[PDB]
């Protein structure tokens, strides 16, 4: 795919949730369907577990490599942490390519 | 009635509201004494001892000077501070990789 | 030890090598020891194999850490590599502490 990632013929499947309709007071019969319902919302917890396979580096390069580091000059906040109001801060985009290999 | 105040645990008989800046006199406070350890422990208010400060000669009389601090020497013996019913049971040793006598 | 490293009661042992004396032509007997020898030197290869035990990091820190990186602005040479004459270059001293732990 153009955005990035893994292209799959059979992807992890769509998961769908709805609140069941609960009706308001009805005192008479009609063929026409009920349009009056009690107002409701739902809340809960979800857990996702994922397994990943890793490929190890086998480099023979003598000199030291480039690495991602936490490096800031005179910082006024910690990046990837909450602020005084409680809002999360994420200033930098992070890629995967820091290691080097010969062609 | 002489106490070295910065060497003593001081406690309140009653619990206090948070952030109080009120002055407290001695009658309100619970003040501990370590007088049982005096047969092996030096007094904090007094000077530790005296050592030589010069070389004697027919021209010069011998001289000594007092010291206000001394640290561990081989053959040293002492008693640790007493526990109280109002006081704490334990403390965590800090992880630095090096420490001496962890009480 | 003050310079750094591991202090050992039984350290890896001293290894000593010498060239055996080979005498120059002697035609007569003397009790006095020979002072005339053929001039000689030796050359060879040495191999050292060492095993090290490692302690793994177990951190719960959410934010990214400091790391040693190869980072240079407009470089005219590669550091930790030979130059045009064949001489090795080592511009920077490297320590071991980049990871962080709570006390």
């Amino acid at each position: 795919p153009a955005m990035g990632g893994f292209g799959l013929k059979h992807p992890p499947p769509m998961m769908l949730i709805k609140n069941t309709p609960v009706p308001g007071n009805i005192t008479s019969f009609s063929d026409v369907p009920v349009s009056s319902f009690i107002t409701q919302y739902s809340t809960g917890q979800v857990t996702v577990e994922m397994e990943w396979e890793l490929k190890k580096e086998n480099s023979k390069r003598w000199n030291p490599e480039i690495q991602y580091t936490n490096n800031y000059n005179d910082p006024q906040f910690v990046d990837f942490a909450p602020d005084s109001t409680g809002e999360y801060r994420s200033t930098r985009p992070i890629g995967t390519r820091y290691l080097t290999r010969p062609l | 009635n002489t106490y070295a105040l910065e060497n003593t645990m001081i406690f309140n008989s009653q619990p206090a509201n948070p952030g109080t800046t009120a002055t407290y006199l001695e009658g309100n406070m619970l003040i501990t004494s370590e007088s049982e350890t005096q047969p092996v422990n030096r007094v904090a208010y007094n000077v530790g001892g005296q050592m030589a400060t010069n070389n004697q000669s027919s021209t010069t009389a011998p001289a000594t000077g007092t010291y206000n601090l001394q640290e561990i020497v081989p053959g040293s013996v002492w008693m640790e501070r007493d526990v109280y019913l109002q006081g704490p049971i334990w403390a965590k040793i800090p992880e630095t990789g090096a420490h001496f006598h962890p009480s």
